[PDB]
């Protein structure tokens, strides 16, 4: 059924699975007009699709053209979600499409169900978790390819970088996580101590600084105390 | 005129006839039912005294042969069949009028609600839908389960009801995922009414059968069914204005014969609501909306 902190390590076993999550899919800028009325502008967006396994991350770039002319953008941004899901699994070979898709926001669950109609042995889900995902738009290479569209476009990532290399998927993805509510809940904090140091340095073909094992501890330690931070600050304990 | 006579009645049974019900107690004198208005499907049905489990019935239209009733002792239950012998069929009956022990068809002259209930209904519709071929009359009870129903188990004993189903590939073409969704006059129309029941009038008549089945049976797939067809109309942008003239006029007179106490568990609280305040049609069915506000604003 739905996804929740009891059936958690699902996501690491060898099921293919792709999380979808549509928050960045459809932005704007709400702002005043000449008559002191308030009016839209859509800006570029990103369907943020993950395999927490692997870490690759299918970032499908929703340019502002695609709402051109268009009612009700809300509610088309979340079939037009499920309509690049599905073509993105019918490009792929059978032996690589999901098992299951999971998505962050219940709504997108009939959206996509109908678009994979097609598609009855892959189970489509909710979860109750409360994933950071939306954050993935405050990390600067992801927000930079999809400000910088001028198309409709489908870029490839490890989100991981390298980690796996040196520690499991559980704790890559705990990783990620972590560091995608720290961007949540103080942005510009959670970036200060990403790059305090100006002897790291973030490799061309990656989105995070190469630290070393020692050097994630210290800033996986900072992040906490950032989250529990924010949690006073927010809540006065 | 036509009449159902009863060989006897052996055991304690509330019956039913149409919308109206009578107490019969156990080896009562009780000869049938006459005076039943020719010209319109007729039901019959039994709920025990003793087994309360099992409402059952039957389908019947006079103008397709002689039915009488008869107690089963072995399988426990009142049985239709139907007479072939034209004349001994007369003499049966005179004899029971004579005695006068039958209860007559009691139909008030200002009231149409059975014919307002099985407009469009057929016994012809009926027989496809409950498949036994070597008898005029159609037999339904509460368990019995539909097509839909054993695809999610006995075929010979299902109700094969026209299977509707929104996330479907029949209900959405290629293409037109989102367009077909959330506005489906795509299936009403050209699938189901053109390509399927060929007219409203079929439509229809599953529709008002449906719920009668439910109503007087407690047959949850039926209901189920019901609820389905209506949805998929009121979900339709583009429908007939004389369809929803139709279907507000069907529904209104459901609504109104329904049993008050019933209307917790054979109304479904989400497809009414959708229906009336939300749906392409909310602004369509007056008379189905104002009953439903006067008579059960409860579920709303
Ligand atoms: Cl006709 C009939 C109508 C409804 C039911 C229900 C079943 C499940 N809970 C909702 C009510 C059963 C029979």
């Amino acid at each position: 059924g739905a996804m929740n902190s009891s059936n958690y390590a699902e996501l690491f076993n060898n099921d293919i699975k792709l999380f979808v999550d549509d928050t960045n899919v459809y932005r704007v800028t709400v702002h005043k007009t000449f008559e002191g009325n308030v009016a839209t502008k859509a800006i570029n967006g990103c369907i943020f699709t993950l395999n927490p396994k692997t870490g690759h991350l299918f970032l499908k770039i929703i340019h502002t053209s695609v709402w051109a002319g268009q009612k009700r953008l809300s509610q088309l941004a979340k079939w037009k979600t499920a309509e690049e899901v599905s073509a993105l699994v019918r490009s792929l070979p059978k032996e690589e499409q999901p098992k299951q898709i999971i998505v962050t926001r219940k709504a997108m669950l009939d959206p996509l169900e109908v678009h994979m109609l097609d598609f009855p042995n892959i189970a489509i889900r909710p979860t109750e978790l409360r994933l950071p995902f939306s954050a993935a738009m405050s990390i600067d290479k992801l927000s930079d390819v999809v400000m910088k569209a001028t198309e409709p476009q489908m870029v490839l990532f490890n989100i991981y970088d390298d980690w796996l290399d040196r520690i499991s998927s559980y704790t890559a993805f705990s990783r990620l996580t972590l560091l995608l509510r720290a961007l949540k809940t103080n942005e510009e904090s959670a970036k200060m101590i990403l790059l305090s140091d100006p002897t790291i340095t973030i490799k061309s073909y990656h989105l995070w600084p190469s630290f070393t094992d020692e050097q994630w501890i210290t800033i996986e330690s900072q992040m906490r105390d950032l989250i529990l931070t924010e949690y006073g600050r927010k809540y006065n304990v | 005129m036509n009449t159902v006579p009863f060989t006897s009645a052996p055991i304690e049974v509330t019956i039913g006839i149409d919308q109206y019900s009578f107490n019969v107690k156990e080896n009562q004198p009780f000869h049938g039912i006459k005076d039943i208005p020719i010209g319109h499907v007729h039901v019959i049905h039994f709920q025990h005294a003793d087994n309360s489990s099992m409402r059952y019935g039957y389908w019947f239209d006079c103008r397709m042969g002689n039915f009488y009733i008869q107690y089963d002792p072995k399988d426990g239950l009142y049985k239709m069949m139907e007479e072939r012998d034209g004349a001994k069929f007369e003499n049966i009956v005179h004899n029971f009028k004579e005695r006068q022990m039958m209860v007559s068809y009691p139909k008030i002259d200002e009231d149409d609600t059975w014919y307002n209930l099985t407009e469009f209904v057929q016994m012809d519709k009926i027989r496809k839908i409950v498949r036994k071929d070597e008898n005029q009359f159609s037999y339904v009870d509460s368990s019995m389960t539909t097509v839909q129903e054993n695809e999610l188990s006995d075929p010979a004993h299902s109700l094969n009801y026209t299977v509707i189903n929104f996330k479907s590939r029949e209900a959405i073409r290629p293409g037109h995922e989102m367009e077909d969704f959330l506005d489906k006059s795509y299936y009403l129309n050209t699938v189901m009414l053109q390509g399927i029941f060929k007219n409203s009038s079929n439509y229809f008549g599953e529709l008002q059968f449906a719920f009668l089945n439910a109503m007087f049976f407690g047959n949850y797939g039926s209901s189920l069914q019901w609820h389905a067809m209506i949805e998929l109309i009121c979900s339709s942008a583009t429908v007939p204005k004389h369809m929803l003239d139709k279907l507000d006029e069907i529904l209104y007179y459901q609504i109104k014969t329904l049993p008050e106490q019933y209307s917790d568990i054979l109304l479904n609280e989400r497809v009414w609501n959708i229906c009336l305040y939300s749906s392409f049609q909310k602004n369509s069915l007056h008379n189905t909306e104002k009953i439903m506000e006067n008579k059960y604003p409860e579920l709303l």
